Order: structure tokens, then sequence, then C-alpha cells
């Protein structure tokens, strides 16, 4: 039998990893000598939308990839679809039996299949993000690293515990949804540093700068530092594990760390290390740990080359393959939204991918004020602006800073633990 | 049932001291201004080296240490703050409308004469809701509803820099500032605090057994036990104390008008604390019952823009210079605190 | 008896979100209404800050201190509330006369007073694809007006998440129209949303979270389940089956329903009328003027009595043997970004169709997202040797 041992209460352990990423995945005064065509024809899409009699000689080879067409059904025998090019007044319909949908299409064009919104602001959401996908993919990751927030702009100050601080000091990585992500007390090239007192005092306090004038108008909708806490040496799955720090805003995050621990096969089907499991993981070549959502990261990938032919930007790849886009394999629009729809892979991944062991989670307490108070701006601002280090830029933006503390909670400790009666 | 404390974030200027504050403030003026574009020791200065900070030394000079920070935000704040505890320690012998605009639990009407009012140097005015009543039932008519001032213009402009109430949620019978659950509320919002209490039973069983001697009057914990302990290395090195903490009954609290080098003694101690070498945690254990409060919070923006109309005059009928205000509702989540064991 | 834990990395059911909007009904529409009473906040403030309302609940100078009667046929003993800030008793004395009002509205022409989910929802989406109206059930809520519960309607299949973070949740813009806020009622703008099982009745005002406009708020969720044993081993009920009182809310037996429905019905059977803001008992009428001159003094009295427990429910209502409840990690930023701002807005004021040819402004909308962080199921669980 298994007996649930149990104990809570505050213990120095070493400070979680912390990860700073900006909401915006490029600099747009760098990025925008690529992005510039599909800018002049995203301003055209919009304005035959909004505003069409004011509608020059656009790149409608962006457009052929993947066209937005209206579709509206409110005279049910006989519907049309209608391409937003190409074409009693000239307005695109709104009503309750409109929609708008991207025909994605293979085989020659011969066979399409229509993903399909009600809104067309999510329509142009998406649509944008899939074509600036495709932009991207076809950049070396050496150049396209370049092209986002260094740390020395985006870190503007730091200090943990009383022990100095810089951008120097994080282990970065790029995430390819956000662009370089930072990450502080990782743990893998140098030792972690432990925290062995409670309270702000003895945290990580952190100063920030959000570039928000220089954010891509229509990836970066957010304005803010995506922020996750995570243990020593595993990867970063910022998407759906992150918070969100705002601008202009003292963000204090009191942490409390929340193991479960389970004993293994003999007793529950968890894995404690990953060298039995199936599936190989394409995470090797950041020599992290095993965990499942590396795992199912990797099931995706590996289908998407089996059926593709490619593999998709978002994921690491293995050293063999390309990355998808237009020129090489021009289905892998239809191809790729096929695998990221089909329920029943997310199931036979699940079915393969064994989770690990060790549930261990960071569970916050989130508190905000406003920062700097009225009568401090003139001389915050004044100081930040005289010590950024760098000749160019004088004009520290006031509306774009953050500042951080992380701290270990009252009780930073809980933990349970099977154990053998 | 637990208790809250409000803070307001903005210390005063006690009368008994208000030309040295002055001298302070200009002092604080002319070293900002040069390194960027009357006991009072005008030697403890800032420095531009870490890349800024200031340097503390032996009463002889001699021997000589730098608290140094990546970037004057930091550094600055500090500072001044060292100074403002040189000051504060020298006058009066501990001598002395609200920030709490209205009241109200359940349609009933209250006032800061039912609440108990304190300061404290750093946390600025404070008062405690410190009810006696039972709650009746979760949801916000059942809990207390508070409208607060925030002092945006008057703020210390170098000492403390948040504009915000702070919230410290804790049990009866204890000091609130010692192992704060500080929570904080912009102006301008409505802030929905529900409180939920997790309990833990297995240390010193309510004060009996081993301790380090208290200096203030509260139920025995740990963060006041580590306090103590370190106010008494304090003294016995130093022969005066901090004044952040409470004061021993023969001790006096620490100036540079007759503890010429206090500042290189207290951050020592200091430091063996950020590094962990103090004997205290080892000295003081934890209670053997105890309790911890877990908040779930929820804001928005307030008052209405069309009702705005009825906060200038809330503001009116005080007199009150002059969104500004901020409003805070206090629920006690559930009926359900039990304890954790074995 | 023993306890373990299990945990579960599994495709989950997706909760009931239920969202209101603060405020309850389009000041535009209840105006014609409450015109009658705001001519007399009109006068009163105007005396503090130079009748059939006035007559009704007096106001009264206690020597300035200003309160108000709570009075009735005997009137030797009566409750009276007092005040210190005299504008505070105008507020509340037109709550109390506002809640006096609505509560003789019928119900068919309250709900039309107030918002629609077309009005409500700009966009909608769960897991890669959209929603709309059709996808929320109306829940008129007495102080809230409409609330609409994602994720609740019967006969067809509950909606079900195999995915984590916001990109697989669900993820709504929200139309806060802050013009037609109620000027004599202050309160806060913005939204209520509480997340809760299909079959348990939303308490939305006292335990929702709130939404501020102009930001997306992200609500990362994990479920946490947990059952223990019943009378032989610990006081609980297994949805309502032995306890003697009547779970008048149509929802799951839960403590607060117990609780609120012995209240209910201690209520009806003094003085003959249900209180508002609480749904209604079968053969009872809600309070008001024209009906109970006096209700508002047995109410007094009756709570005082429940606050000490001398109804007798809080003795006799138990706790429910079972729950889920999810551990929400809520978090801020600003939307839309400085930046984005120019062609966000338009485009939404577009999907909003024929209900507003100006611009939306980005202080009238607010963004919501709400999913499982983690598919990791946490699982509590007791039994006998
Ligand atoms: C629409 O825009 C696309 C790109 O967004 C244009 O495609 C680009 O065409 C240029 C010129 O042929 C290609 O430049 C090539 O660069 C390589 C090195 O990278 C060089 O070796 C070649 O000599 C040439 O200069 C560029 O690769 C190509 N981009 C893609 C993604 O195919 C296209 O011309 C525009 N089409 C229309 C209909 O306006
Ligand atoms: C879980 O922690 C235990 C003890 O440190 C260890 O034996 C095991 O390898 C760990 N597994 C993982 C996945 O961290
Ligand atoms: C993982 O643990 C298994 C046994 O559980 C062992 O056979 C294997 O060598 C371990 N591999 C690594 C990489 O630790
Ligand atoms: C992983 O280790 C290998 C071999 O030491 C090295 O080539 C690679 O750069 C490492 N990657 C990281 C992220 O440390
Ligand atoms: C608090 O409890 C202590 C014992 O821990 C007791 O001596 C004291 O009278 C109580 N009240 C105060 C104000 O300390
Ligand atoms: C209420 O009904 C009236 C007509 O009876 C109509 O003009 C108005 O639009 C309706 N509003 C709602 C919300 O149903
Ligand atoms: C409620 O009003 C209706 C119509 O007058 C009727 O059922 C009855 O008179 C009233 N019942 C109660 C309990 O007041």
């Amino acid at each position: 039998e298994v007996s649930v041992s149990l104990s809570v209460g505050f213990k120095t352990m070493d400070f979680p990893a912390v990860t700073i990423c900006n909401a915006s995945p490029f600099k747009y005064s760098k990025i925008k000598h690529l992005l510039k065509d599909l800018d002049e024809l995203m301003e055209a899409v919009l304005e035959r939308i909004l505003a069409p009699e004011l509608s020059r000689n656009l790149n409608f080879s962006i457009w052929n990839h993947t066209p937005l067409v209206l579709i509206d059904e409110r005279n049910p025998h006989h519907p049309m679809v209608l391409d937003l090019f190409g074409d009693a007044s000239e307005k695109i319909c709104n009503a309750h039996g409109c929609k708008m949908a991207m025909r994605l299409c293979s085989l020659n064009r011969t066979q399409c299949t229509f993903r399909n919104f009600t809104s067309a602001t999510q329509a142009l959401t998406e649509w944008y993000i899939l074509q600036a996908t495709n932009i991207f993919a076809q950049v070396p990751q050496q150049e396209l690293v370049e092209m986002s927030y260094p740390g020395e702009q985006m870190i503007l100050a730091c200090l943990f515990g009383a022990e100095p601080c810089n951008y120097r000091n994080f282990t970065s990585i790029f995430y390819p949804h956000y662009g370089n992500c930072y990450i502080f007390n990782w743990g893998m090239t140098e030792k972690a540093l432990p925290s062995a007192n409670p309270g702000t005092e003895f945290g990580l306090k952190l100063i920030l700068d959000i570039g928000q004038e220089d954010y891509v108008p229509f990836l970066a909708s957010t304005a803010g530092v995506r922020l996750m806490l995570h243990e020593q040496r595993s990867y970063p799955f910022i998407r759906d594990e992150g918070i969100y720090a705002m601008s202009g805003t003292e963000t204090s995050i009191g942490v409390l760390v929340d193991k479960l621990q389970r004993m293994g096969e003999p007793y529950s089907p968890c894995t404690v290390n990953g060298s039995e499991v199936p599936v190989q993981n394409f995470y090797s070549d950041y020599n992290t740990t095993y965990s499942i959502q590396a795992c199912l990261r990797s099931c995706f990938q590996d289908h998407m080359i089996r059926n593709c032919n490619c593999g998709h930007y978002l994921y690491p790849l293995p050293r063999g393959e390309k990355y998808c886009n237009n020129r090489d394999f021009p289905d892998w629009a239809h191809c790729y939204s096929d695998l990221q729809m089909s329920v029943a892979q997310r199931e036979t991944c699940i079915g393969m991918c064994k989770e690990s062991c060790n549930d261990t989670q960071y569970k916050m307490t989130i508190s905000m004020a406003d920062w700097p108070s009225e009568a401090s701006e003139d001389w915050i601002f004044h100081v930040l602006s005289q010590e950024r280090d760098q000749s160019t830029n004088i004009t520290l933006s006031r509306k774009g800073i953050v500042k951080l503390n992380i701290y270990f909670q009252e009780f930073n400790y809980r933990t349970i633990e099977e154990s053998a009666a | 049932l637990p208790l809250v404390t409000l803070c307001d974030g903005n210390p005063r200027r006690p009368s008994p001291v208000l030309r040295h504050l002055e001298l302070l403030d200009e002092f604080a003026r002319e070293n900002i201004d040069s390194l960027y574009n009357f006991h009072l020791d005008r030697e403890i200065r800032l420095q531009r080296l870490v890349r800024v900070g200031f340097r503390l030394c032996n009463s002889t000079g001699g021997d000589c240490f730098y608290r140094g920070y990546t970037s004057g935000v930091a550094a600055v704040q500090d500072w001044y703050h060292f100074h403002y505890v040189d000051i504060l320690a020298l006058l009066p012998a501990a001598w002395e409308g609200h920030f709490v605009l209205s009241c109200s639990y359940d349609g009933l009407d209250c006032q800061a004469r039912q609440f108990r009012t304190f300061h404290h140097p750093t946390y600025g005015s404070c008062y405690t809701v410190d009810g006696v009543w039972t709650a009746q039932r979760p949801g916000i008519t059942h809990g207390v509803g508070l409208v607060l001032r925030v002092e945006q213009q008057p703020h210390l402009p170098l000492l403390s820099t948040l504009a915000g109430i702070r919230v410290m949620v804790h049990g009866r019978n204890h000091t609130p500032f010692l192992g704060h659950h500080s929570f904080s509320v912009r102006p301008g919002t409505e802030a929905t605090i529900s409180i939920r209490e997790d309990e833990v039973h297995r240390c010193t069983a309510g004060g009996e057994g081993v301790e380090v001697e208290l200096l203030h009057n509260t139920s025995y914990t740990r963060q006041a036990c580590l306090v103590s302990c370190f106010q008494q290395l304090m003294v016995e090195t130093c022969s005066c104390g901090y004044y952040l903490h409470p004061l021993p009954a023969g001790a006096e609290y620490c100036s540079s008008a007759r503890h010429p080098a206090w500042g290189h003694c207290f951050y020592r101690l200091y430091q063996d604390l950020e590094t962990h070498r103090l004997p205290c945690t080892s000295r003081c254990p934890r209670p053997c019952r105890e309790s911890a409060f877990k908040l779930s919070t929820g804001t928005s923006r307030w008052p209405s823009a069309k009702s705005a109309g009825w906060t200038l005059a809330t503001l009116g009928e005080q007199g009150l210079p002059h969104s500004s205000l901020a409003k805070i509702n206090i629920v006690y989540q559930e009926l359900n605190y039990r304890s954790v064991e074995e | 008896v023993s306890v373990s834990i299990k945990v579960h990395f599994r495709k989950l059911d997706f909760p009931a979100v239920t969202i209101c909007n603060i405020n309850p009904y389009k000041y535009s529409t209840v105006r014609h209404l409450l015109a009658d009473l705001e001519q007399e906040t009109r006068e009163a403030l105007k005396s503090l800050y130079g009748p059939r309302f006035s007559h009704r609940i007096p106001l009264l100078i206690f020597d300035q201190v200003v309160g108000f009667q709570l009075c009735s046929n005997d009137t030797s003993d009566c409750a009276t509330y007092t005040f210190s800030s005299g504008i505070n008793a105008i507020q509340e004395w037109y709550k109390l006369h506002y809640m006096n009002i609505m509560a003789q509205v019928p119900l068919e022409k309250k709900i039309n007073m107030s918002y629609s989910a077309e009005e409500l929802l700009v966009t909608c989406f769960f897991d890669g694809v959209s929603c709309d109206a059709r996808n929320f059930t109306l829940f008129h809520h007495p102080m809230h007006g409409n609330c609409y519960t994602f994720n609740n309607r019967e006969n067809e299949t509950i909606l079900s998440t195999s995915m984590g973070g916001s990109e697989y949740g669900l993820q709504v813009i929200l139309y806060i129209n802050e013009e037609e806020y109620n000027p004599f009622l202050v309160s806060s703008t913005g939204a209520k949303v509480i997340i809760h099982r299909q079959d348990e009745y939303p308490f939305v005002e006292d335990v929702g979270t709130e939404i501020e406009t102009a930001m997306v708020t992200s609500i990362g969720m994990h479920l946490t389940e947990s059952f223990k044993l019943s009378e032989p081993y610990s006081q609980c009920t297994e949805d309502g089956s032995d306890v003697p009182i009547r779970n008048i809310y149509n929802a799951a037996y839960s403590l607060q329903i117990c609780l609120h429905s012995c209240f209910q019905t201690k209520m009806v059977e003094k003085c003959g009328c249900a209180q508002y803001s609480q749904p209604l008992p079968p053969a009872a009428n809600y309070c008001n003027y024209q009906q109970h001159p006096n209700w508002m003094y047995c109410y007094y009295q009756l709570h005082r009595a429940f606050v000490q427990e001398e109804l007798g429910c809080q003795s006799v209502c138990k706790e429910a043997c079972s729950f889920k409840e999810w551990t929400l990690t809520t978090s801020l930023a600003q939307w839309p970004s400085v930046v984005s701002e120019k062609w966000l807005l338009p485009v939404l004021t577009w999907d909003q169709g024929r209900q507003v040819n100006k611009k939306l402004n980005k202080t009238d909308l607010a963004k919501l997202l709400i999913f499982y962080k983690d598919l990791n199921q946490r699982s509590i669980m007791e039994s006998p040797a």
C-alpha cells in the first residue's frame, strides 16, 4: 500500500528560474525590412473592409497563398463565396448570416478547405499570423535572433537580494512565438543561487523596458512582459504557463513551491526521467530535463515531418529537415491546419507521452501598485535615462517601464510524497 | 476571525524634527544633482563607482566598505532612507482628516473612531479594522467596504515611490508588520479582496518552551523572535538599537550624534542576515499551531464616469484638496478553515 | 480511514463561465421608471450641498448627521440607519428606493431593460473555433440584470478541451459601455465573472471575480477534486437527500444554497413576502411598498436573528460531501498595445455591425482569457479500511 505523507512551512532552497520575454516577437524598426510588403497588403485589406470607397499595385502573390473570402449564407438556396479582391454599394456584409474564412488549398489548388471565423478581428489576426510565420520561417535563426529585443535594452536594472545583476547574467534562448527570452538562475551553465529568507527584501528586484513604440503593430496586440517561474534546468513553455506584467506598474509575485512526488510504475504509470518513452524529444540540444509538454510538442513536430515533409516554425527541428514555407512546401498551410485542429492527434499523442513523477508547481500570489508615484517620476526617469550605458535613444519612454518583485512567500514550501506502507 | 490593517504609504514629518528633514532634502538634491544632471553627517555621501552606492567606515576611519547597486534608483532610495533613519532617532522622546473617507458594513456606518490607529516609519500611518464581530456569510454585503484617499501629491518624493494603499491581513493579537502578507491597491480602482485561512498543527507551544525574549506584546510568532534576536545582537555589539525595530528597556536608538559609526555596525549585521550567518534562525522555532491567509483579488475601475459626481461631493463634504480615491471590499471567502496535521 | 491523492493527465471537461455587466440595466431605458425618484435625490442633494418617496422613508436630521427610519405599525420600537457622511446617507437611501421600485417590475419586461448577448459580446473563441450569442444561456440575476453563461445549455454535449493554454481555452472581448451606467448608483465599471460546475448555481454577486476595461485579463485554471465520507465517519450530505430544507434554486445542493433557501423560507414565513436579490419560493411574492408597507423592519429583525444563528438554519444545514474547485491564477496586461490600437478598434467596431457608427474607445472594451493552465487534474480521495 501507498501512504501519503505531507509537509508545509518555510525552507531555504534554490530560487525559481525566472524567465522574461517581451510580448512582441520583434523590433518593428528592424524586422520591417521583411514585413514591408505584407504590411502594405494588410493595410489594403483593412481599407477594403472598413472604408471601401477610399480604395496600390499590391503584391497579390502574398494574397494567393491563403486569401480571405467573404461567405454569406443569408440566401440558403444559393450561398455566395466571395474573394475580397479581384471583384449595390461597396460594403462587405457583417450580418448574422455573413462569415469570413481562409481558403486553404492543396494539390495544385484542386482541393481546398476553409478555416472559418465569425469576426473580422479574428480572421485578420489569424491570417496575418500565418503569413508572418511563412515569412519568418525562411530567415536563418542566427539572424532572426538579432531582430528582437536585446537584453541590453530590455533589462534596465536588476538586483537579487542585495547582489548586483545585469543582462549578461541571464541565459538567453530564442522562443519562436516571443523572440528572445531571458532566463534567470537557470542552473545549467552555473550553480543556481538560493534564497534563504521570505519577503521582498530578499527576492528578485527588476526594472524592465517594454519598447511599446517599436512593437510589430499587427502581431503585438498585448503590451506587457510575459513571465514564468520554473525549476532549474527545465525548458520554459512560456506560451501556456506564463504570467503577464503590466507597464507603469510595480508587480509583486509571492511564490510557494508546491510539489507532489509519486512512486512510479509498480504503483502509478509515471516516468522518473524519460529514458523509456517511445518518442524522441527534439529539445535535446538545450540539454534540459524531461517534461511531458516537451514530449507533446515533439509528437506534433514528428507527425508534421511525417505528413508534410517539413517541420513547423513554432517548434524545434531535427537536423535533417526544413521549416515549412510557401516556396518549398506550397501545401503546408492546409497540411498544418489539419494537425492543428485534429483532436484525434492530440489523443493519440497523450496516449504516447508518459507524465513525470514529480509534479512541481509555483502557486503565485500577484499584487500590483502604480509606479513611479507622481512626486518621483521626474527624477526616477531622469536617473534611468542617464544610465542606460548606451550612446543612443536618449528618450526613455515613460509609459513602457515595468518593475517586478519576485519573492518567496511566508510559507514557501509545500510537498506531498508517496511512501510505501 | 482575522483582522486587516491599512497603511497609507505616506509617513509624516514630525514637528520636533521638521527643520532637520528640510536639511536632508536640501542635501539630497545637492547629491543626486551631482551624480546626474545640523547633526547630520554630510560625509556619509552618495558616490558613483556595482555602479553607484555609498561607503561606510569604522569609527576611526580605517576599515571601509561600499553598499553598491546596478542603478541609481536603488542607491538614492536606500541612501535617503538611511539618512532619514539617522534623523528620526534624534527626536522626539517617541512622542506624536484621516485617509479613511468612509467605512460601512451591511448598510451600517463606521468611522476611524472605531478603528485602532498607529504609525510605522516606513509604512506611514496605519489603521486596524479590528472587527470583533463574526462573519455572517460570503459576499461583499457581509464584509466591510472602505473608501480611501491616496495622497498622490504630498508623498515625500525620495523616501517611498509607490502610489497605493498597503493591505495587511493578520490574526488577532498580532502586530501587522512582521510576516506581512502585504497586498496593495491602486488608486482609481475598487479592489474586492476575498480571504481564506489555512491552519497547520504539529516547536514552541504558544510561547511555552524555548524562546528568545520578545520586545512587544503579541502572540508569539517566528518573525517576532527573529526581530528581537537581531535587536539583541545590535544592542550588545553597538549599545544602541535600530529604529525600525522595538527598543529594549535599557537602550537608545542609534544616530550619528552619539554613535558615529552605527551604519557600519548595522549593515554588517544585516549582511549576516543577507548571507544567513546569524544564529537567530536556529534559536527561534515555529509555533506548534499556526495559520496563513490566502487572498483572491479582483479589481475594477472606480467610480464610474457617470457617478464620478458623487466622490467629488464626498471630498467636498470633508473639505479635502483634489481618480485620486480607492475602494476596498473585504470578503471572508468560506466558513471552511480547518487544520492540517500529521 | 485513509486518504490518497491521484493525478490524471487527461482530456478535461470545461467549466461553466458566467459573465455579467456590472451595470444592472441600460440607464437610457430605466430612466423612464426612476425619474420620479431622481427628482427627490436631486432635491435632497441640493438641500445638503446648495415627495411620495420622501414620505415613505423620511430622511431625518440628528444634530450634520443624517439617516432614515425603518419603522413598523407598532412604532414604539423600530430600527434606524444613521450615517456620518451625509451624502452617503442619500446614496444608501437611493439604493433602498431603487430596489423597492425594481422589485415590482415584471420579469419579462425587466429582462428587456438589460444587456443582450449580441450587445455584450463583441467576439468569442474556443479551442480555435468561433462562438456567438447562441452558445450562451441567459441567466437573470436580480441585482446584475442579465448574465450569460458559457458551456451550459441542455441536451447538447458539454464542451471539453484537450490542449493547454490561452490558445485553446475560451477567450472573449466584452463591450462595457460606460455611458449607460446609472448616475445615481455609485459603482465600478467592468464585468463580473464566476467559474462553476454546470449543476451549480452562480452566486455571482458574492463569489465572482471582476474585470477591468482596457485589459486582457487572463485566468489560468487547475482543477482540484476532493471527496470524503458521509455521516458514519463525518457529517455531510449527498445532493441534499437527507436535510429538512428545500433547494428553491433548482440547482445541485450546497451549503450556501441550503443557508439562503432556509432564510428565504423563514422570510416568506414571517410578514408574507420574499426577500429580493434572491430567487423566489414557489408560493411567494417579492417584498415591496405596495403590498408590505413594513417589510424592511421584519427583514431587519430576522437578519439580526440569522447572524446569531437564532433561526436554526445554520445548525441544521450540512456541508456537501464532495466538490470541485478551479484554483484561478489571474493576471492583467494592457490591451490593445499603443501601436495595435490604430487598426484593432476600427475592426472591432465593424464586428459590432449595426450597433454603433462611432468608433469604440479603448476604455469601453475588455478582453478575457480562461483556460486550463495544464491538463493535470488533481484528485483527493478518502475511504475506510
Ligand atoms: C512578392 O513578395 C515576395 C517576397 O515577399 C517576392 O519574392 C522575392 O523575390 C525576390 C526577387 O526574385 C527574391 O530575392 C532573391 O534573393 C535571393 C537570396 O535570398 C537571391 O539569391 C536571388 O537572386 C533573389 O535576389 C526573394 O527570395 C523572393 N522571396 C520569396 C519569399 O520568394 C516577390 O517578388 C513578390 N511577388 C509579387 C507578385 O509581387
Ligand atoms: C523526482 O525526484 C526524485 C528525488 O529527487 C528523483 O529520484 C527523480 O529522478 C525525480 N524525477 C524527476 C523527473 O525530476
Ligand atoms: C532513467 O532511469 C531508468 C530506470 O528508471 C534507467 O534505466 C536509465 O538509465 C535512466 N536514464 C537516465 C538518462 O537517467
Ligand atoms: C548542449 O550541450 C551540447 C554539448 O555540450 C552543446 O553542443 C549545446 O550547445 C548545448 N546546448 C545548450 C543549450 O546548452
Ligand atoms: C497576546 O498574547 C500574549 C501571549 O502570546 C499575551 O501575553 C498578551 O496579553 C496578548 N495581547 C497582547 C496585546 O499582546
Ligand atoms: C424591448 O422591447 C422593445 C419593444 O417592445 C424594443 O424596442 C427594445 O429593443 C427591446 N429591448 C430588448 C433588450 O429586448
Ligand atoms: C402573491 O400575489 C398573487 C396575486 O395577488 C397571489 O398568488 C397571492 O395573492 C400572493 N401570494 C402571497 C404569498 O403573497
